[PDB]
């Protein structure tokens, strides 16, 4: 067994971590006080769930997680929340004043104050690992802390843990729920500084999660609680192979090997189905073919884009529930004839399938209904570059007038790092278009 | 459709389906730029305190 | 009010669509780079489809179908017909076409050497026989069998091509404008030499004997239907228009899965220009499809009004000249 | 995240006393400092504006400054005067005589060190100080001259804190003396340099609202301050109350100020109400949105159609459909998109609070960084030059040590401010 440490940065990272670890405990049968009655190896073990949880002599199962926010009010709700007993106080780190939606304030000014304390608390969890394989980083592109401090942390993690893989769960900025106007700045700045330090990054456009909650959950004004519970389901599907018995994506290296042929192009698109409202009185349960066909509808993707006008480099299908290989190939046979699925010429056209028999778990009283079977598709399609084009266009509009730049320069940043970061993004869009045409 | 590498267990099973074959900066440099930006902050604050002194 | 932007000043069709929309009193035009639009009359090159459908509180619509260039490029059209089973290599209404780069040369000269046994005039896009001359002219182009026995209008012994305007709305309804046009050649068809191509190329700009038989070398459906009655004892509907409606429907229904915006976050419509070639036995051949077609002066007022009624006001309602091709 | 409140001068202490009256009622604090409310939403962020003293009392973190005892004695005698910490009353005796020089250079210099002592004492008790907010007028002497002297000295001692101001602009429609354009031009020069956010509260706009809209024939300063205290309560809602947006002064300045000198906001309020007269029909969300953007609800006499909105911040207060708020806010942006700069995407952010102000079931407060605010500074620069071209009344200032050159520099800097707002109105 090889352990994975999760790191949650900023408001979006911390609150999504709350959602995921709440879901993990329900799936593994762990209680808010850390007890796991099904675990018969008291005080230790090397099962698959021990990748994400350590064990104390009293039987407590402690997440291998560290929460860090430059401002305390979000983590304070964790310190007093329903899972207050789950975490040790040392893995919850807070400052006094936040980055104020300023990448340069989170990376340079306030980040330098706390970067050494975080790495020490991170070192405390790594010393409990018999064989660390890497980290899972949760953060937002738009936040000053989620963008600024994460990039500083990702730089240092490549130094102190040069042999470890690092995966990102990033919240792409959407104005419907965003509270900052300078989020395109923070997004480009943090993507440039983090690009060579992340092995695989799963982007989640809040616009896509918002409309999914409106369309498929009948929620008029979705809140972060609504969004984060749906996001945790996707994240749980992606990490389920690290926590459960299986042969597909068993370590973080296999995520890069299966999904990322080019180091820079490491942004797989995630599609998830079915999303069913718990208030739906009468529901006809969807079949394997129906939910596999839904993986190629843009309305079910974490980033709204058109994969028909790009090219795939890899494709995973992660099933949960009553699914057998026979029904999957029958579904893939039908879908290949009716949809535009073009792979790059240097890649085989095919799918890697992983099936977990335990159906998806839902929190009691949540918005999601229990389903018999579900699927998360991880596809590395060049169509996701549409999100970079949108983001870079908003960057180009503001930066042409140098609007809000003084806030970043006033923190010690240099105006050149803007154009330097934008140049790297212009190269990233260029790489996608080469592979995709 | 070729179904390969089928592994099974109690939790579930996995396999692969093929439809067609093919056709870092050091800690020194990090501390250096973190301090170069603090120097640019200290300089801008000094020019402010010098301006307020006049 | 609804809002729209204009990003192709060179468009004669949508220049009139701008005037019609503004004269409604319910459409306000914004500046090119204003993102808060309902409708985009976008550019012909590098249209930013990735930025459409991401403005909250705005149903966005664009006058182009992303991916439709596969049908509107001569190289892409040939590849689409050879490879798609819905059209098949044995497509009866498309002339034999091969793609050659400055390629399928080996597969091309295979058929040109079977022509030696026999008609072996080809066109590349120009017109030549034997074909060894044509390859060196190319040095991407597509070579195609030149139809040596075309239907010739009388009086005049003239060549022509038929242009049909097709509108595909946001629901992928296929609308065929009832008014077409024959872009005729004012020179008598001479099959002795193809170096002189004023009687072969039926392009309007190539004609500049012009203007003799009808105004602007444009014979519309009213007159051409009467000619077929008097001369050949048939109608335009039976002898030509059924094949035209079959070709238009086959081409668009083939690419529907790859361009349809039924469940997308933005919507698309597009006006197409299908160019047909009628031969000696009243058989229609598809020459090419045009992605940004221009209309005829007589028909601008009626067609552009229909584009607003069918493609724009259907999505943005206010306060038939088309034949729907069913599928 | 504590905020230190300062009120300087006659105007600064009268609108400041009303502000503390209004928000103390909203937070359920009585004149004696005892909390007798019903909701726990009130006290969750009560520390932003209040210190907790002995016996569970709430002392406003407010400092009262004046070069006269007249107005400040009326405050201590007022309805809420006993809530203010008595040590925070700092006052002289001579007064400033509506003279910016007396407040900034002579009379105010004697007293400013005493104020900074009280400022320092409140700041040392702060867990994490966001910054300061000053209420004052720009037309008098104390709030205008000494107010800007405090801001200059506060920035010297707390250079990494936010400086926020509520600055009342003078108007001949509501005029005390003829030298008001002199004091205002000298003060705006200071505000352009030493503040992060300034709410331009134009007395001309307050008069026109009282006269044209509320149908008050002879408006008093009390009728003007009702609009100020309603606006001040609205703009500070997201600072005082918990919600989806728990905001501070720095995030406000970061997202509202694209260029440091252009930080003068147009406040707006809806529905416009007069004192002692309650209207009984609640406004629909479309009506709140329609009025808060109307020029007749702007607290700065500027035509927003003559400029473009750089950034906009909107607050809705009451029980209403957040979906209907989102639709209406998107409806204004998409219907009048030419008035929002295209080079700042999504420059309108809206927040909703469940607690409505006293006497209203639904309200809407508007904060606008519009290039049309140049009309306010153009108006003052015209009144300034009309006197300065003849050096009229300048002896009141040169007698306090000032040189004509300082007036020339202040006139020039404000004219640069106007031309800078003009730069981004054409772009
Ligand atoms: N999906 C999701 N997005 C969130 C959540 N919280 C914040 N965001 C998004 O994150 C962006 C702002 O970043 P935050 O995480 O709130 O800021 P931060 O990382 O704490 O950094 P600072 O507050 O600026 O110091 C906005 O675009 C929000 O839409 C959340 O709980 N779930
Ligand atoms: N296979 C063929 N057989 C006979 N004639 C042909 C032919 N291909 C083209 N032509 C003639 O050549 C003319 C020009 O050909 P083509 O349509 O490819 O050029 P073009 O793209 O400039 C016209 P447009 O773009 O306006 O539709 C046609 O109008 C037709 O008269
Ligand atoms: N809105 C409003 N304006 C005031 C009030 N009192 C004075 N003013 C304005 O302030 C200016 C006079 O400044 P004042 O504050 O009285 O002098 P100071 O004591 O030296 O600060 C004039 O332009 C008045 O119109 C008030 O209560 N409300
Ligand atoms: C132009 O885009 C903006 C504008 C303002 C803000 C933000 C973004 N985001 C913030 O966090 C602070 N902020 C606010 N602040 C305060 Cl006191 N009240 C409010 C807002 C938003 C509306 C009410
Ligand atoms: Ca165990
Ligand atoms: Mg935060
Ligand atoms: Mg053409
Ligand atoms: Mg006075």
């Amino acid at each position: 067994m090889r352990e994975c440490i999760s790191i949650h940065v900023g408001q979006a990272g911390v609150q999504i971590g709350n959602a995921c670890w709440e879901l993990y405990c329900l799936e593994h049968g762990i209680q808010p006080d850390g007890q796991m009655p099904s675990d018969k190896t008291i005080g230790g073990g090397d099962d698959s769930f021990n990748t994400f949880f350590s064990e104390t002599g009293a039987g407590k199962h402690v997440p291998r997680a560290v929460f860090v926010d430059l401002e305390p009010t979000v983590i304070d709700e964790v310190r007093t929340g329903t899972y207050r007993q789950l975490f040790h106080p040392e893995q919850l780190i807070t400052g006094k004043e936040d980055a104020a939606n300023n990448y340069a304030r989170g990376h340079y000014t306030i980040g330098k104050e706390i970067i050494d304390l975080v790495l020490d608390r991170i070192r405390k969890l790594a010393d409990q690992c018999t064989g660390l394989q890497g980290f899972l980083v949760f953060h937002s592109f738009g936040g000053g802390t989620g963008s600024g401090f994460t990039s500083l942390l990702m730089e240092r993690l490549s130094v102190d843990y040069g042999k470890k893989s690092k995966l990102e769960f990033s919240i792409y900025p959407a104005p419907q729920v965003s509270t900052a106007v300078v989020e395109p700045y923070n997004s480009i700045l943090t993507t440039h500084t983090t690009l060579e330090h992340s092995d695989c990054a799963f982007m989640v456009d809040n616009e896509a999660i918002y409309d999914i909650c409106r369309r498929n959950l009948d929620i008029e004004r979705p809140t972060y609680t609504n969004l984060n519970r749906l996001i945790s389901q996707i994240v749980s599907s992606i990490t389920a192979s690290l926590r459960f018995d299986g042969a597909l994506n068993v370590d973080l290296t296999e995520f890069q090997t299966n999904l990322v042929p080019y180091p820079r192009i490491h942004f797989p698109l995630a599609t998830y189905a079915p999303v069913i409202s718990a208030e739906k009185a009468y529901h006809e349960q969807l079949s394997v073919a129906e939910i596999t066909n839904a993986c190629f509808e843009p309305a079910n993707q974490m980033v709204k884009c058109d994969p028909r006008h790009g090219k795939y480099m890899a494709c995973c299908l992660l099933y949960r529930g009553d699914v057998v290989p026979k029904d999957v190939n029958a579904a893939i046979a039908t879908i290949k004839t009716k949809r535009s699925i073009q792979f790059v010429d240097w890649c085989p056209t095919g799918f890697k399938v992983g099936i977990n028999y335990q159906p998806p778990t839902v929190v009691p009283g949540g918005d999601l209904a229990k389903v018999q079977r579900a699927v998360c598709m991880l596809s590395n399609t060049t169509a996701i570059a549409e999100a970079w084009a949108r983001l870079d266009h908003k960057f180009d509009l503001m930066y042409a007038k140098r609007a809000f730049v003084h806030w970043y320069v006033g923190e010690g940043m240099e105006e050149g790092e803007f154009s330097e970061a934008r140049e790297d993004m212009a190269a990233l869009e260029k790489d996608y278009e080469e592979v995709g045409v | 459709m070729e179904v390969i590498e089928l592994n099974k267990c109690t939790s579930g099973q996995s396999f692969e389906v093929i439809l067609k074959p093919p056709s870092d900066p050091s800690l020194e440099e990090i501390q250096k730029k973190l301090e170069a930006a603090e120097e640019r902050r200290k300089y801008q604050e000094a020019e402010l305190l010098k301006h307020l002194a006049e | 009010m609804y809002t729209f932007v204009v990003r192709d000043e060179n468009s004669s069709v949508y220049a009139e669509v701008s005037r019609l929309l503004l004269a409604t009193g319910q459409w306000k035009r914004l500046r090119k780079d204003n993102p808060r639009f309902n409708l985009m009359l976008g550019e012909r090159n590098r249209l930013p489809f990735g930025r459409l459908g991401h403005e909250p509180g705005l149903v966005q619509l664009v006058n182009y179908y992303r991916g439709a260039d596969k049908l509107c490029r001569k190289a892409s059209l040939v590849k689409l017909i050879k490879t798609s089973p819905e059209l098949s290599e044995s497509c009866t209404w498309f002339p034999e076409s091969y793609v050659i780069y400055p390629d399928e040369r080996e597969v091309f000269l295979a058929a040109y050497n079977r022509r030696r046994e026999g008609g072996n005039v080809w066109i590349a896009k120009l017109i030549s026989s034997e074909a060894s001359e044509l390859l060196d002219f190319i040095d991407v182009h597509v070579i195609q069998k030149y139809l040596e026995k075309p239907l010739l209008l009388e009086p005049g012994h003239r060549k022509f091509d038929i242009r049909s305007w097709v509108l595909v709305d946001h629901l992928y309804n296929i609308y065929l404008y009832r008014e077409g046009v024959l872009r005729t050649s004012s020179e008598p068809y001479n099959s002795a030499n193809f170096q002189d191509k004023t009687c072969h190329l039926t392009n309007h700009c190539i004609q500049k004997n012009y203007g003799r038989y009808e105004e602007g070398n444009e014979m519309f459906f009213e007159e051409f239907n009467q000619y077929l009655m008097d001369a050949l004892n048939t109608t335009l509907e039976n002898s030509i228009l059924l094949q035209i409606k079959h070709i238009i429907r086959s081409c668009l229904m083939c690419i529907e899965p790859a361009i349809s915006t039924k469940h997308l976050h933005y919507q698309s419509f597009q006006l197409f220009g299908f160019d047909f070639m009628v031969d000696e036995e009243l058989k229609v051949w598809l020459i090419e499809v045009n992605g940004a077609p221009a209309c005829a002066q007589k028909l601008y007022a009626e067609l552009c009004q229909g584009i607003v009624d069918v493609a724009i006001s259907s999505v943005f309602p206010l306060a038939s000249i088309f034949i729907k091709l069913h599928h | 995240r504590e905020i230190v409140h300062i009120q300087a001068g006659q105007c600064g202490n009268q609108i400041g006393a009303k502000f503390w009256e209004v928000i103390s009622d909203e937070h359920g604090i009585d004149p004696t400092g005892s909390y007798h409310g019903d909701s726990d939403l009130q006290l969750e962020r009560i520390n932003v504006y209040y210190n907790e003293a002995t016996g569970n009392k709430y002392v406003p973190r407010a400092i009262l400054v004046d070069l006269e005892p007249g107005t400040m004695d009326s405050v201590r005698s007022g309805p809420f005067g006993q809530i203010f910490r008595p040590d925070n009353f700092v006052f002289g005796q001579s007064g400033a005589g509506n003279n910016w020089a007396k407040g900034h250079y002579t009379e105010g210099a004697e007293l400013v060190d005493s104020v900074l002592d009280v400022v320092r004492k409140e700041s040392e008790s702060c867990d994490c100080l966001q910054g300061f907010q000053l209420t004052h007028s720009l037309g008098g002497g104390t709030g205008s001259g000494m107010g800007t002297l405090l801001i200059s000295k506060i920035r010297e001692e707390y250079p990494d804190r936010i400086m926020n101001t509520f600055s009342v602009m003078p108007s001949p429609k509501v005029s005390d003396t003829v030298v008001e354009p002199y004091n205002a031009t000298l003060s705006v020069h200071q505000l352009v340099e030493n503040t992060d956010e300034t709410y331009c509260i134009d007395n001309e706009a307050l008069y026109d609202i009282c006269f044209r809209t509320l149908k008050l024939t002879t408006p008093t300063y009390g009728d003007l301050n009702h609009l100020v205290s309603a606006t001040m309560s609205g703009v500070t809602t997201c600072l005082r109350f918990p919600g989806q947006l728990n905001a501070d002064l720095r995030k406000l300045a970061v997202n509202m100020v694209p260029f440091p000198r252009l930080h003068f906001f147009m406040p707006g309020f809806a529905p416009l109400t007069s004192r002692g007269s309650q209207q009984y029909r609640a406004l629909t969300v479309p009506e709140l949105t329609q009025q808060m953007f109307d020029s007749k609800n702007m607290m700065a006499a500027c035509d927003p159609r003559h400029g473009r909105y750089l950034t906009v911040a909107a607050i809705f207060r009451g029980r209403m459909s957040m979906k209907e708020v989102d639709e209406q806010m998107l409806n204004v942006q998409n219907k009048n998109s030419s008035y929002f700069v295209e080079w700042i995407p999504n420059n309108v952010k809206t927040a909703v609070c469940d607690i409505p102000p006293r006497g209203l079931k639904m309200s809407a407060t508007f904060i606008g960084n519009s290039t049309a605010i140049q009309e306010l500074f153009k108006r003052i620069s015209e009144q300034f030059t009309a006197m300065f071209r003849r050096k009229a009344f300048l002896h009141w200032y040169t007698g306090e040590g000032m040189d004509e050159m300082e007036f020339t520099e202040a006139e020039s800097n404000m004219n640069d401010l106007v031309s800078e707002y003009q730069q981004y109105q054409d772009a």
